[PDB]
C-alpha cells in the first residue's frame, strides 16, 4: 500500500494484441503495477529461484547438458532427521532452509499484495480470503507438521520429481493415504471443483450468444441468458443456481479443499495417526484381510 | 523519480542482510548458536 | 494549520502525522532501552560470544 | 473491439437483442418457465415426427433418453446394491464401505458369464450403467437443443463418459479379457486404484498422469480465482461497471483474460486433463508394463551420452 | 431430409475408412511383426539346456592364454578335451582326487562335467584341467571350482530347499554363471539406467527395531552421505531381520526395510527403501503387487481379495524375498571362503560388469559378488535353475545334478 | 474399546460416520438454500430479489 | 456448401500416420530390417 | 506523505523479525531451555 | 460453374488436387510393394 | 492484380500467392535433385537394398 | 484460400520428418558416422 | 509491399541457431570427437 | 511508393527489400565460413568415408 | 519548493524528495560505519582470509 | 521510430549474455579446464 | 521520450552476475572462505 | 530529423536510431577484439583442438 | 529542457536523463577500480589461471 509507481502505481502503457480477441480473450496487457508488497514478493521469489537453481546446478558440477538432462530428477534435500530443527551445514539442508524461508516470505508478500490491491480499488478482498486455503496447505506441509514433530526431514524436497516422491513417501510411510478421512474429503472437494468448473464453463460457453458471460450485468439483472441456464439445469437435475449462488459454490468448494486436507496432512504423524490402514481396520471400512501363512 | 528507488533499495539491504546472516550461521565453525 | 510542525519538516508533515511520529519515536527508543537490559541479561546467563 | 481482421473469427456474436431483456430485479420462476417450453426440437422429434414421454414431471424433462437412463439406472442400481450391500463381509451399514463386486475370471476372456457365475454381476452392472450414462448424455443433448444452446455440457459429460468407457470397455477389449476392469465398491475401488498403478512401478512417473494432475489442480485454482473475482466485484457500483474486474487482475496478474476467455480456458482445463488421463490408462499395460524404467530412452538420446 | 445428409455420409465414410485401415494395419502387423514377435517370444521362457553352452564353446574364436594353459574355446579344443576324458575314464574308472564329489564313478564324472560344468560356464576342458593329467590341480581356477561346488551344496541346503512353496528348483552351476566364466552381471540395465543420481543419508535399523541417527554408531559405508545406488547395495548386502515372522500376528516379519511401525523412520528413508524394492521388481521382471498389496505393504495376505491387479501367491513370494535377501547377505559375508578370485581394482573397459557387481568385502579385497539379477535375469523363476521333476531318478540323475551338492 | 489410532477424543468409526453424515446433511441443506433463492420470490410481503441484486 | 475440406485434411493426416507407423513396424522386424543387416 | 503506511509497515516488519529471531534462537541446539 | 451444389468452381479444384495425387500414389505404391515382395515374399 | 496468375486458377489464388507457391515449388524440385544425388552417392557406400 | 499457411505446415512437416529420419539413421550400429 | 518478410526473417534466425546448438551438442557428446575430454 | 524490382512489386517495398537483401548476403557469408569449417574438420578427422 | 535543493539537481528533485532523500544518505553512512566496526570486531574474533 | 532497431538491439544483446553464460558453464564443467 | 530503462535492467544484471560468482566460488571447497 | 544517416538507409534509420547502430557496431568490435585476445591467450595454455 | 548535454547527444535525451547518466557512469568507473584492486588480492592469494 505504498504503491511506488508513476501513475497510481502503474508504470508504462497498455499493449494491445487484436489476435486474442478472435479466440475470445482480452487483447490488453496492461500497465504494470509495482507496489511495496509485490516488489518484496518478486525479490524474495527471485532469491528463492536463484538458490534453488544454483544448488541444483552445483550438483552436476556446472554441466549445462547434464543439468538439462537431469533437471527433473535433481533435488535439494532437507536437513536429515538427526539435526531435528537445528541449522545444518550447507549442501545438506541449509540451502533447503534458506530457500523455504524465502519462499514463505514470497507467499506472504503476495497475499499482502492481493489484499492491499483489492482494498485500494474499492472491491472486497475475497481473493486473499480464498488464497488463505492454499497458504494453509503450504504452511502445514512445509513448516507446521515438521516443526511440530521437530524434524525438518518430513518436508518435501526442492525438486520437480521430489514433490511426487514426497507424496508417495508420505502415503507409504503413514499407511495408504487412501484411508484418510480428510484426504477423502479433500478428493471429494477437488473432484467436485473440477466437475463444477466443467459444467459452469460449458454453460457459459454455450450461452455466449445470449451475453451470459457478462456476469456483472447479470447478477443485478439476469436477462434471457441467465434464464436459459437456470432452466437448463432445472430441467437436467431439478435445481439451479443464479449467477451469484454458483460463484459462492465455486469459491467454497475450492477453499474447503485446502482446509480439509491441511487437516489430513497435519494429523498424519505418530502423535495422532501412524497407520491409516490400521485406522480403517479400527473403523471397519476395510474388506477383511485374510489368514496369515501357515508356516 | 527517487521514492521508488529508495524503497526498493531498502528492501534490498534487508534481503541481502538476511541472506548473508543465514549463510554465516549455517557454516559449522561460525555457528554461534551451537557452541 | 500546521503550527505544531516545526518549519524544518513542514511540507512533509501536518499536525496529526507529527503527533503520531512523536509517539513512534518514544516507543522505538524505549524499545531499544528495554533491549539493552534484555541482551545484558542474556549475555550474563549464556554468553554466545567469548 | 479490435477483432483482428486478417484471422478467422472464432468469437461470439450476441444474436440480436439479448441484452435488453434484463429485468433489474430478476424474474420469478412463474413467468420464466412457460416462455421457453417450445414443443419440439428433440433428437427424436426431428427423426420421428411426433414423440413424447409425458414431458416435464416437476422440474425434470423426461424425454426418450431420460426413459432409457431410468431403465439403466433401475437395473444397474438393483444389481450393484444386491451384491454390494446385501451380500458382503459385515453388517449392512458397514457393508456400504466394504462391499465389493469383482470382475469375471481371466479364463472367461471376452465373453458373457452365466446368471450366477463369478463375474455376471460386473458385466450386467457395467452394461446397464453405460446405458444409463448414454441416456443422460443424450438427455443433456436434448435439453440444449430445447433452449437453442451449445452442446458443450454434453461434450464435457461425454469426455467423462469416455474416461469411464476407456476404463471399463476399451482396455478390457484391447487386452482380450474382462478381467481387467475395476472393482465396484467405494473402498474396494480405492484398493484397486492403489494396486493397479503400483503394479506398474510408481504410476507417478506417467507423463499423461502428470498432465491430468496438472489439469485437475489448475482447474481447481481457476475455479477459486474466478469465484473470488465475481464475488468481490458483485457489490461494486462505480465508474467502471464490469471492467473493475479486468483492471483488478491487470494490477495482480498482468494479463486479465476476459469474461468469455476465463470460461473457455476453464473448459479446456477441465477436458484436456481428463483426456490425458484417458490416454494414460489406455497406455498402461498394453505397450508398457514399467513406468520407472520407461524413461530408459532418456539416457541414450544422442545429445546426452556424457 | 435436406442436403445436410452430406455430413452423415461423411461420418459413415470416415467410420468405414477407419475400420478398413485399422483392419489392414493389424493384418500388416500379423504379417510382419506379429509373426516375428511370436518366434522370439517362444525362445524366452524356455529352460537352459547344456547344448546352449556347448554351442557358444564350439562357435567362438580360439584364444591364447598367457598363464600357461591351452586354448579352451573352439570346436577342436572341445573335441580333444572330450577324447582325453574318454582316455582318462578308460585308464582310471575310480577317481583319485575328488574331495567334494565323493562316491562317483569316473564315467559319471566325465558325463556330468562335460555337460553341466562346461556348458554352464561356456569354457572347454582346458580352463581348469590339464588334458594329460586330469586329477592334478595346477591352476587356481580348479581350486575356485572346488570351493564353488561346495557353495552350491551350502546355499541349496541352507536357503533353497527350505523355501516355503519351493516349487522344486535347484541351483546348478549355470544359474549364476549363465554360460559366462567370469565377470558376471549383478544388476541389470534397468537398475543402472533408472536410479536417479542423488545423494541421500540412510538410517539403519537397530536390533530392537529403532533407527540409529548419530553417524558414529553406524556401519562404515553409510557414515557419510552416499549415492542412492550405493545405499541400495548396502541394504542388499547388510540385511537382517529384527522381528521374525510369527504367523500368530499379522504385523510380524519385519526386517531392515520396515517403515510403518510404532517406532518408525521419517519420509526420507522411504525413497531409499522404495528404490531397493524397485531393484527387486526389476530383477524378477515383475510389478510391486507380485508380493505386496497396496492397501498395506505389511500384510502377509495368503488369499487376497482383488485378484485382477494382485498376485494370488502374495505371502509366499514375500517370504521368499525375505529369505533370499538374507541369502544375498550371507553370500557377501562368506564370499572369500567359497573360492572367488579377488580382483585388483574394479575392472574397466570391455568385459567388465557395470561397476556395481564389484564390491570391497571385509578383508579389504574387491570381489564380484552375486546380486538379485545374477540368478534371475528378468525371470521370476531362474531359467538356468533345474527342477526336481526334470532330474532323472537315480543313476541317470547322478549325471544331471549330483546328490552330493543337492542338500 | 482401546483404539490405538485416535485423533483426540474421536474413535475412527465415529470420525468416519460423522464426516459422511455431516457432508451429506450440509450438501442437502445448501442445495435447498441455493434452489430456494435462485429466482426472485413473490409473496405478500414483497418481491425479494434473486440472490444479491439490491446491494444491501 | 457442406464439409469436404475437413475430409481432405483428415485423410492426409491419417495416411501420413498410418504410413509412418507401418514403416516403423516393418523396420522393427528382424528379417525386413534393412539398415541393420550385416551379412 | 505516507507516514501511516510507513508506520504500519515498520511495525509489521518488527513483529516478523521478532518472531523469526525467537524461532531461530529457541530451535538452536544450545538455547532450547527444555532441559528442566 | 458445376451442376454440383455441394462444391463450387474453387473448392472443386482443391478437391481435384487430392483426386489426382491418389492415382499416382496407387501406381508408385503398387510398384514398391511388387518390388519388395519379389525379393522376400509371403504365403 | 491477377494478371500473372494463370486463368484456370482464378478462384483460390491472388497475384502474390502465385509467386510464393512458385518459389516453393522450385525449391522443392531443387531439393529433390540434391536429395537424389545424396541418396545415389550414399547407396555406393553401404547399400541398404540388395 | 490458405496458401500462406499450407506452406508453413509443409515446411514444418518436412523439417520434422528430416529430423526423425536422420535420428533413426544415426542410431543404427552399422550407420553411425560419429561414434566410429 | 506489405507481406511478412520481417516475420519470416526473425523466425529464420531463431531456427538456425537452435539447429546449430543441437548439432554442436551431438558432436560434443560423441566420445570420438569431443575436444574437451582429452 | 517503392523502387523495387518490376517483378516483386506486390510484396516488396524498399524498406523490406533492403532488409531481405542484408539477410540474403548474410546467408552466403554464413555458407563460405561453414564450408571452411567443414573442410577443416574433414581434413582433421574424416567421418563419412 | 525548489530553493534548498541545488542548482543542478533540480529537474530531478524538489524540496520534499530532497529532504526525504537526504535523510537516507545520513542513515546509509552511519550504518555503514557501524557495520565497518562490526566487521572489524568479527575479523578480530577470527580471520577468514590470509 | 522508422525501424524496430532500438528493441532488436536489446534482443541481440540478451542473446550475447546467454551464449556467453552457456559457453562459460560448459568450459567450467570440463575436468580439463576447471580453474576453481 | 528517450529510453532510459537500460539503467534499471543493467543494475539488476550487475547484481545477478555478482551474486552468481559469489555462489559458484563458495561451492568450490578450495576457494571457500567460510570453513575456518 | 534524419540528417547524419547514410542516404540509402534513410527509410530505416533516422538520426536517433542510426547513432545507436553506430555505437552498437563499434562495441561489437569492443566485444570482438577483446574476445579474440582472450581466446588466443587460453589457446596457448592447453589447446582444445589439434 | 536541456542546456548542458553535449551537442551530438541533444536530440536523444535532455538534462534530466543525462545528469543521472553521469551518476551511473561515475559508479561504473570506480566500481571497476575497486573490482580490480579486490581481484589482485585474490590473484596473489591463490592464482586461478597459471
Ligand atoms: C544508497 C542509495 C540510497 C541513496 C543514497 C545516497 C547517498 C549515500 C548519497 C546520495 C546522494 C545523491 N543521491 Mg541518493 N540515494 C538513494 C536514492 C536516490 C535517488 C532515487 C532514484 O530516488 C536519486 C535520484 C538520488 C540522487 C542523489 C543526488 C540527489 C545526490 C548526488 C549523487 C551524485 O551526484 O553522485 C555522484 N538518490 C537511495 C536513497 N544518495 C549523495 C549526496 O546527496 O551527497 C550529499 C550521497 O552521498
Ligand atoms: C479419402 C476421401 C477423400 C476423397 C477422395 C476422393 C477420390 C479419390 C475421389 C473422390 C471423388 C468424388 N468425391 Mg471425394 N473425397 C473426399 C471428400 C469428399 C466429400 C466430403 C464429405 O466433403 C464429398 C462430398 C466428396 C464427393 C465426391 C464427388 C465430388 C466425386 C465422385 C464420387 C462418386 O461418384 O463416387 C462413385 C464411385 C465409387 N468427396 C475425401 C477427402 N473423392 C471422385 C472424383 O472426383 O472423381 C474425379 C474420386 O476419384
Ligand atoms: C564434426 C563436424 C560435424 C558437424 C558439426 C556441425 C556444427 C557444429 C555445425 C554444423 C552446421 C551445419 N552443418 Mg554439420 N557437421 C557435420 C556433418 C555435416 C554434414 C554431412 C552430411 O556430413 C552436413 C551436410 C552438414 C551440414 C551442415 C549445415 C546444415 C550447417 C552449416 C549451415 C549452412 O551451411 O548454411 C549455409 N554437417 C559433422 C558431424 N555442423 C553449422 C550449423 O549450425 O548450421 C546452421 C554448425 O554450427
Ligand atoms: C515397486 C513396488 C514396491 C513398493 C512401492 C514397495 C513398498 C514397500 C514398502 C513401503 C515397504 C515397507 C512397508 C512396511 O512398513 O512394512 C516394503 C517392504 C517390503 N517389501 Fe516392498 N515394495 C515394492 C515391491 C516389492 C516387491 C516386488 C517385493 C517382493 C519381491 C517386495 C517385498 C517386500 C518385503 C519382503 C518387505 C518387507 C521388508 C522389511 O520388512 O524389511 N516389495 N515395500
Ligand atoms: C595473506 C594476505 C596478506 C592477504 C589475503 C587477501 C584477502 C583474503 C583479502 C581480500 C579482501 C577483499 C576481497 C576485499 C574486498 C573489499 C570490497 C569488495 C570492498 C567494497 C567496498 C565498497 C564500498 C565502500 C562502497 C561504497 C559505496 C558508496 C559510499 C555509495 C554511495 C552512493 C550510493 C550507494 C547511492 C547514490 C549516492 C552515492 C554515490 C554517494
Ligand atoms: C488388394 C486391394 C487388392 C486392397 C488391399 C488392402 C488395401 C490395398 C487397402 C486399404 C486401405 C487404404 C485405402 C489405406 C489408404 C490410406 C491412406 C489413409 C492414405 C493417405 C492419403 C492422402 C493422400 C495420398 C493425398 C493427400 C493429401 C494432400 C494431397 C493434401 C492436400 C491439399 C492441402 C494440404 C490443402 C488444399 C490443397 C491441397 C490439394 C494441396
Ligand atoms: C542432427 C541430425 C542428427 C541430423 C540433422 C538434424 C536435422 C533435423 C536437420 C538438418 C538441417 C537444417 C534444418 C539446416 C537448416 C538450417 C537453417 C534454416 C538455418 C538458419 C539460418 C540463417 C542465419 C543464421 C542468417 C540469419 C539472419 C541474420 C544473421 C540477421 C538478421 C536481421 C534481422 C534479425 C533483422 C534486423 C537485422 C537483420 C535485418 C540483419
Ligand atoms: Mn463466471
Amino acid at each position: 500500500d505504498l504503491e511506488l509507481g508513476r501513475d497510481r502505481g502503474r508504470i508504462g502503457k497498455p499493449i494491445e494484441i487484436p489476435l486474442l480477441e478472435n479466440f475470445g480473450f482480452d487483447s490488453q496487457l496492461g500497465p504494470f503495477y509495482l507496489g511495496f508488497w509485490n516488489a518484496v514478493a518478486y525479490i524474495t521469489g527471485g532469491i528463492f529461484t536463484f538458490i534453488w537453481l544454483m544448488v541444483m546446478f552445483a550438483q552436476v558440477n556446472y554441466n549445462p547438458v547434464a543439468f538439462a538432462k537431469y533437471f527433473v530428477v535433481l533435488q535439494i534435500d532437507p536437513p536429515s532427521s538427526r539435526y531435528g530443527l537445528s541449522f545444518p551445514p550447507l549442501n545438506e539442508g541449509g540451502w533447503w532452509l534458506i530457500a523455504t524461508f524465502f519462499l514463505t516470505v514470497s507467499i506472504f508478500a503476495w497475499y499482502m499484495h492481493i489484499y492491499t490491491r483489492a482494498k485500494a480499488l474499492g472491491i472486497k478482498p475475497y481473493l486473499a480470503y480464498g488464497f488463505t486455503g492454499a497458504i494453509a496447505l503450504y504452511l502445514v506441509i512445509y513448516i507446521i507438521r515438521p516443526v511440530w514433530m521437530g524434524d525438518w526431514s518430513e518436508a518435501p524436497a526442492h525438486g520437480i520429481k521430489a514433490l511426487l516422491d514426497w507424496t508417495n513417501n508420505v502415503s507409504v510411510r503413514y499407511g495408504n493415504f487412501y484411508y484418510n478421512p480428510f484426504h477423502m474429503l479433500s478428493i471429494f472437494f477437488l473432484l467436485g471443483s473440477t466437475l463444477l468448473l466443467a459444467m459452469h464453463a460449458g454453460t457459459i460457453w454455450a450461452l455466449e450468444k445470449y451475453a451470459a458471460h457478462e456476469e456483472w450485468n447479470e447478477i443485478q439483472a439476469p436477462g434471457t441468458g441467465t434464464e436459459r441456464a437456470q432452466l437448463f439445469w432445472r430441467w437436467c437435475m431439478g435445481f439451479n443456481a443464479n449467477a451469484y449462488s454458483i460463484h459462492l459454490w465455486a469459491f467454497w468448494f475450492a477453499w474447503l479443499c485446502g482446509i480439509t486436507g491441511a487437516l489430513g496432512v497435519f494429523f498424519s504423524m505418530p502423535d495422532f495417526v501412524n497407520n491409516w490402514f490400521q485406522w480403517g481396520i479400527e473403523a471397519g471400512i476395510n474388506y477383511p484381510q485374510g489368514p496369515t501363512p501357515p508356516v | 523519480p527517487v521514492r521508488t528507488n529508495i524503497v526498493i533499495f531498502t528492501i534490498l539491504g534487508f534481503v541481502v542482510a538476511l541472506l548473508i546472516h543465514f549463510i554465516v550461521l549455517s557454516s559449522p565453525e561460525y555457528n554461534w548458536l551451537s557452541n | 494549520d500546521d503550527d505544531l510542525v516545526p518549519p524544518k519538516w513542514r511540507p512533509l508533515f501536518n499536525n496529526q502525522d507529527w503527533l503520531l511520529h512523536d509517539i513512534v519515536v518514544k516507543s522505538f527508543y524505549g524499545f531499544g532501552v528495554i533491549a539493552a537490559i534484555a541482551h545484558l541479561l542474556v549475555y550474563l546467563w549464556k554468553p554466545w560470544l567469548p | 473491439k479490435a477483432k483482428d481482421p486478417r484471422f478467422p473469427d472464432f468469437s461470439f456474436t450476441v444474436v440480436e437483442g439479448a441484452r435488453a431483456t434484463r429485468v433489474p430485479g430478476g424474474r420469478t420462476i412463474e413467468e420464466i418457465e412457460p416462455e421457453y417450453k417450445i414443443k419440439g426440437r428433440t433428437t427424436f422429434s426431428a427423426i420421428f415426427r411426433y414423440d413424447p414421454f409425458d414431458f416435464w414431471v416437476g422440474p425434470f424433462y423426461v424425454g426418450f433418453w431420460g426413459f432409457v437412463s431410468v431403465i439403466g439406472i433401475i437395473f444397474g442400481s438393483y444389481f450393484y446394491i444386491n451384491e454390494t450391500i446385501l451380500k458382503g463381509p459385515y453388517s449392512i451399514p458397514q457393508n456400504f464401505f466394504a462391499g465389493r463386486i469383482d470382475p469375471p475370471p481371466p479364463e472367461l476372456g471376452l465373453g458373457f458369464a452365466a446368471p450366477g457365475e463369478p463375474g455376471f454381476a460386473w458385466q450386467m452392472t457395467v452394461l446397464f450403467a453405460t446405458i444409463a450414462f448414454f441416456g443422460w448424455m443424450m438427455r443433456q443433448v436434448d435439453i440444449s437443443m430445447k433452449l437453442d444452446m451449445g452442446y458443450h455440457v454434453p461434450i464435457a459429460f461425454g469426455v467423462a463418459f469416455s474416461a469411464w468407457l476407456v476404463l471399463q470397455v476399451i482396455r478390457p477389449i484391447a487386452l482380450g479379457m474382462w478381467h481387467e476392469g475395476f472393482v465396484l465398491g467405494i473402498m474396494p475401488h480405492l484398493d484397486w486404484v492403489s494396486n493397479f498403478g503400483y503394479r506398474y512401478n510408481n504410476f507417478f512417473y506417467n507423463p499423461f498422469h502428470a498432465i491430468g494432475i496438472t489439469g485437475l489442480f489448475a482447474s481447481t485454482w481457476l475455479l477459486a480465482c474466478h469465484g473470488s473475482l465475481i464475488l468481490s466485484a458483485a457489490q461494486y457500483r462505480g465508474p467502471e461497471g464490469g471492467d473493475i474486474e479486468n483492471v483488478f487482475f491487470r494490477d495482480v496478474q498482468y494479463y486479465s483474460v476476459g469474461e468469455s476467455g476465463v470460461h473457455r480456458l476453464g473448459y479446456i482445463f477441465a477436458i484436456g486433463g481428463i483426456l490425458s488421463a484417458d490416454l494414460c490408462i489406455l497406455l498402461s499395460g498394453w505397450p508398457v508394463q514399467d513406468w520407472v524404467s520407461f524413461w530408459n530412452f532418456w539416457n541414450n538420446l544422442p545429445f546426452w551420452s556424457g | 431430409s435436406d442436403r445436410q445428409l452430406a455430413i452423415v455420409v461423411s461420418v459413415a465414410v470416415g467410420i468405414v475408412v477407419a475400420v478398413i485401415t485399422t483392419a489392414t494395419f493389424w493384418w500388416v502387423y500379423d504379417l510382419t511383426l506379429g509373426r516375428a514377435q511370436r518366434e522370439a517370444a517362444q525362445t524366452a521362457g524356455a529352460r537352459w539346456s547344456p547344448s546352449d553352452g556347448i554351442k557358444v564353446i564350439t562357435s567362438s574364436p580360439p584364444v591364447t592364454p598367457t598363464d600357461g594353459r591351452q586354448n579352451w574355446m573352439g570346436t577342436q579344443a572341445w573335441n580333444e578335451g572330450v577324447q582325453a576324458g574318454q582316455a582318462w575314464i578308460q585308464q582310471y574308472p575310480n577317481t583319485v582326487n575328488v574331495q567334494v564329489l565323493i562316491g562317483m564313478s569316473s564315467a559319471q564324472i566325465w558325463t556330468y562335467m562335460q555337460q553341466y560344468v562346461s556348458g554352464a560356464l561356456g569354457v572347454g576342458c582346458q580352463y581348469c584341467h590339464n588334458i594329460n593329467n586330469f586329477a592334478s590341480d595346477e591352476y587356481p581356477q580348479k581350486i575356485a571350482a572346488r570351493n564353488m561346488l561346495r557353495l552350491v551344496r551350502d546355499v541349496n541346503a541352507e536357503f533353497i530347499v527350505n523355501l516355503p512353496n519351493w516349487q522344486g528348483n535347484y541351483v546348478q552351476c549355470a544359474t549364476c554363471h549363465n554360460n559366462a566364466p567370469n565377470n558376471l552381471e549383478g544388476f541389470g540395465a534397468q537398475f543402472i539406467n533408472s536410479v536417479p543420481p542423488i545423494k541421500v543419508t540412510v538410517d539403519p535399523l537397530d536390533a530392537n527395531g529403532m533407527a540409529i541417527l548419530d553417524p558414529a554408531q553406524k556401519p562404515e559405508a553409510i557414515r557419510e552421505p552416499v549415492l542412492l545406488k550405493d545405499a541400495i547395495l548396502f541394504y542388499i548386502y547388510n540385511y537382517q531381520v529384527w522381528k521374525p515372522f510369527d504367523p500368530n500376528d499379522p504385523e510380524s516379519g519385519r526386517g531392515s526395510l520396515a517403515l510403518t511401525y510404532d517406532g518408525g523412520r521419517t519420509q526420507d528413508q522411504v525413497t531409499i527403501n522404495q528404490n531397493v524394492m524397485n531393484y527387486q521388481a526389476w530383477s524378477l521382471g515383475v510389478g510391486c503387487t507380485f508380493c505386496h498389496n497396496s492397501r498395506n505393504f505389511v500384510a502377509y495376505e495368503l488369499n487376497p481379495a482383488g485378484d485382477n491387479v494382485l498376485n494370488p501367491l502374495y505371502a509366499y513370494n514375500k517370504l521368499k524375498a525375505q529369505r533370499m535377501l538374507l541369502l544375498t547377505t550371507w553370500l557377501a559375508e562368506n564370499w572369500p571362503r567359497y573360492g572367488a578370485i579377488a580382483k585388483p581394482e574394479i575392472p574397466t573397459g570391455s568385459g567388465a560388469a557395470s561397476r556395481y557387481s564389484y564390491q570391497r568385502l571385509g578383508d579389504g579385497q574387491i570381489y564380484n559378488v552375486p546380486g538379485c539379477y545374477t540368478c534371475h535375469q528378468g525371470n521370476n523363476i531362474p531359467l538356468a535353475s533345474i527342477n526336481q521333476a526334470n532330474i532323472p531318478s537315480g543313476d541317470a540323475g547322478i549325471v544331471v545334478l549330483p546328490p552330493q551338492i543337492r542338500g | 474399546g482401546e483404539a490405538t489410532q485416535m485423533i483426540g477424543p474421536l474413535t475412527p468409526a465415529i470420525l468416519c460416520w460423522a464426516s459422511l453424515i455431516l457432508t451429506v446433511l450440509g450438501l442437502g441443506l445448501t442445495f435447498l438454500w441455493t434452489n430456494i433463492t435462485a429466482y426472485a420470490r413473490r409473496t405478500r410481503t414483497g418481491r425479494k430479489p434473486t440472490a444479491g441484486s439490491v446491494i444491501k
